RNA sequence: CUUUAAUGUUUGAUGUUCUAACGUUGACCCGUAAUCCGGGUUGCGGACAGUGUCUGGUGGGUAGUUUGACUGGGGCGGUCUCCUCCUAAAGAGUAACGGAGGAGCACGAAGGUUGGCUAAUCCUGGUCGGACAUCAGGAGGUUAGUGCAAUGGCAUAAGCCAGCUUGACUGCGAGCGUGACGGCGCGAGCAGGUGCGAAAGCAGGUCAUAGUGAUCCGGUGGUUCUGAAUGGAAGGGCCAUC
RNA sequence: UGAACUCGCUGUGAAGAUGCAGUGUACCCGCGGCAAGACGGAAAGACCCCGUGAACCUUUACUAUAGCUUGACACUGAACA
RNA sequence: GUUUAUUAAAAACACAGCACUGUGCAAACACGAAAGUGGACGUAUACGGUGUGACGCCUGCCCGGUGCCGGGAGGUUAAU
RNA sequence: UUUUGUAUAAUGGGUCAGCGACUUAUAUUCUGUAGCAAGGUUAACCGAAUAGGGGAGCCGAAGGGAAACCGAGUCUUAACU
């Protein structure tokens, strides 16, 4: 048998979603490449990583001429 | 493997120093790059040195 | 008799006020030109040790 | 060998002189202990003239209130 | 300085001779009407031999021990850490000696930034030149490319060239994610001092995810932090690192 | 030798029943025989596995060490070449 | 002939004989911290060790490996 | 008793009577309870002695820092909004 090999689970995906309230530097969605991308007062990690740059809601959108979902945040 | 380390020496200042790898095969020359020392706190030419 | 502390413990611990014991940070005595430093400057600091691991501390070194 | 002397345990001794044996004869401090320190606490009274000793700024702020001088 | 002669001067492995230590399980005499032992005479070895302390080699002769787990019973075989997909039941997580694949690095340009470009694959034409090298256009449009597996990504390009460079920077770090913990990861902003751009701004390594091992021990640099009567030192410690 | 007022069957149930369910049969009690069953008695299974259990044995497993052997110093000296 | 007293009597062990090998006598070897004993009051036609196993016919090739023996210039190397 | 599970045909017990298994000392933490409270408490020991002396000491009343050192702060840092 030339297989059983897995890694770690990495705990991917949404953590914060639609509505809810978030802290500036909490983590919102953590992937691997851009699905979801940077709007308003939301930055992007070297990891690819969408975390608040302000205290507010969670919006998720869909905008831009090749359409993607595009993550933001109000006050 | 191969790829050996190195100790970069402050040139203008204190035994500080940065490590990092280099090739040795490939580049023979030594590297001589501009980096910040925090004991005088200034940008200082870091010369190649062996550990 | 008394009880003997377990003196490699109370080496690598140290009693705080709240009763706390704070210790140093493991992966920083070697191999480190790898490490990036953002970890190595995370590893200096000392710190509080969690919860779940206190009961162990706490009975192997009782005195402080 | 060094101890944390409270300012509220300063005034028990011999009117207002506390060098250091004479600290140490009121069982204040330990026996084998050169150097010493007082610190902020609570309450002085009477006016103490410490000398031979080191003291804290926040003590020295009031063992001066109080009206005693040191060294 | 090289190269060597004579003399004094200082020692060194050898060989021959000697006798006085030592040996004598050689002969004789006495303790003694005792093959022991000691003593005396005398031969034969002889500074050897042997014995002690240190010391290298050899040493199952004799000891103390060790010789893993998973496992569709155990053995044999295979696996044991890390990464990607599926299994995995549309948040996370999730087993099997379930199904397929990878890693134990690479790079001072393959990092940083500023300005400009856009692929595969066909078709037709064209010297040597052919199905395929280079050139021209047209169709197609991202079926490419991404330092290395797979996944998720990428045209604002994270893809591809060119110039100046070293942010692959020191001290931090609100607040989160993730682990039983050890730990692991993301991180806006602040202080110093940089580079890049005309400036807004960007840069705390590389599109992201693998490339790695805790402690003790000891080494190598820097720091009057300690430093046993005092002054230093050795040794510790702290920081950098193997 | 737990206590017994100690039947057969098919089925069920810790998966091969004197004891449970359903059914069939059987007056109470010996004596001589037989040995299919009571997973009969005897021996905390010897086979197999397990224990970071034990012993002995082996070896180019690790570590030592008796012995054997090498040298330096000692007991140990004098001449020369 | 001997053997598992108490489940194995044999093809097992021994055996005469054969070969190798060690041993020059304070022998080798063995028991013993040593002294000292056996070997042996024996002396290489003797003694110990190993293998083979009357007798008859024989016992071929390999010295790379492992051991053993010999050689001693060179390399390496402890204590001092 | 052991077990996912036992009327089990798994373990143990023929019966009775007697004996037979979470203790003790010293340290330590936690809960209760009593004393006294910025104080609490003595050990050995002396003692017309389970009184009373004896506070040597311990613990607490301030921490932070590897440590010098500073101290309602201090460590980190060249310095911290
Ligand atoms: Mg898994
Ligand atoms: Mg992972
Ligand atoms: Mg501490
Ligand atoms: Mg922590
Ligand atoms: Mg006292
Ligand atoms: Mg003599
Ligand atoms: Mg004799
Ligand atoms: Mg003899
Ligand atoms: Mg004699
Ligand atoms: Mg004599
Ligand atoms: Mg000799
Ligand atoms: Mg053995
Ligand atoms: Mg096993
Ligand atoms: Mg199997
Ligand atoms: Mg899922
Ligand atoms: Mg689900
Ligand atoms: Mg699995
Ligand atoms: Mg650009
Ligand atoms: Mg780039
Ligand atoms: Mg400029
Ligand atoms: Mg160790
Ligand atoms: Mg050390
Ligand atoms: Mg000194
Ligand atoms: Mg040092
Ligand atoms: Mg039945
Ligand atoms: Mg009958
Ligand atoms: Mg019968
Ligand atoms: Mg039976
Ligand atoms: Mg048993
Ligand atoms: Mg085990
Ligand atoms: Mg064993
Ligand atoms: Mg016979
Ligand atoms: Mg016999
Ligand atoms: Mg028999
Ligand atoms: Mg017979
Ligand atoms: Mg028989
Ligand atoms: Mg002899
Ligand atoms: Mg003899
Ligand atoms: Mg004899
Ligand atoms: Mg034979
Ligand atoms: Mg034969
Ligand atoms: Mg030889
Ligand atoms: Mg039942
Ligand atoms: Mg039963
Ligand atoms: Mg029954
Ligand atoms: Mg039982
Ligand atoms: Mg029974
Ligand atoms: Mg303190």
């Amino acid at each position: 048998t030339r297989n059983g090999r897995d890694s770690e689970a990495k705990r991917l995906g949404v953590k914060r979603f639609g509505g809810e309230s978030v802290l500036a530097g909490s983590i919102i969605v953590r992937q691997r490449g851009t699905k979801f991308h940077a709007g308003a007062n939301v930055g992007c990690g070297r990891d690819h990583t969408l975390f608040a740059k302000a205290d507010g809601k969670v919006k998720f959108e869909v905008k831009g001429p090749k359409n993607r979902k595009f993550i933001s945040i109000e006050a | 493997g191969i790829r050996e380390k190195i100790k970069l020496v402050s040139s203008a200042g204190t035994g500080h120093f940065y490590t990092t790898t280099k090739n040795k095969r490939t580049k023979p020359e030594k590297l001589e790059l501009k980096k910040f020392d925090p004991v005088v706190r200034q940008h200082v030419i870091y010369k190649e040195a062996k550990i | 008799p008394k009880i003997k502390t377990v003196r490699g413990a109370a080496k690598r611990f140290k009693k705080t006020g709240k009763g706390g014991f704070k210790h140093k940070h493991a992966n920083l005595r070697h191999i480190l030109t790898k490490k990036a430093t953002k970890r190595k400057r995370h590893l200096r600091p000392k710190a509080m040790v969690s919860k779940g691991d206190l009961g162990l501390v706490i009975a192997c070194l009782p005195y402080a | 060998i060094t101890a944390e002397i409270r300012l509220s345990d300063l005034a028990k001794v011999e009117g207002g002189v506390v060098d250091l044996n004479t600290l140490k004869a009121a069982n204040i401090i330990g026996i084998q202990i050169e150097f010493a320190k007082v610190i902020l606490a609570g309450e002085v009274t009477t006016p103490v003239t410490v000398r031979g000793l080191r003291v804290t700024k926040g003590a020295r702020a009031a063992i001066e209130a109080a009206g005693g001088k040191i060294e």
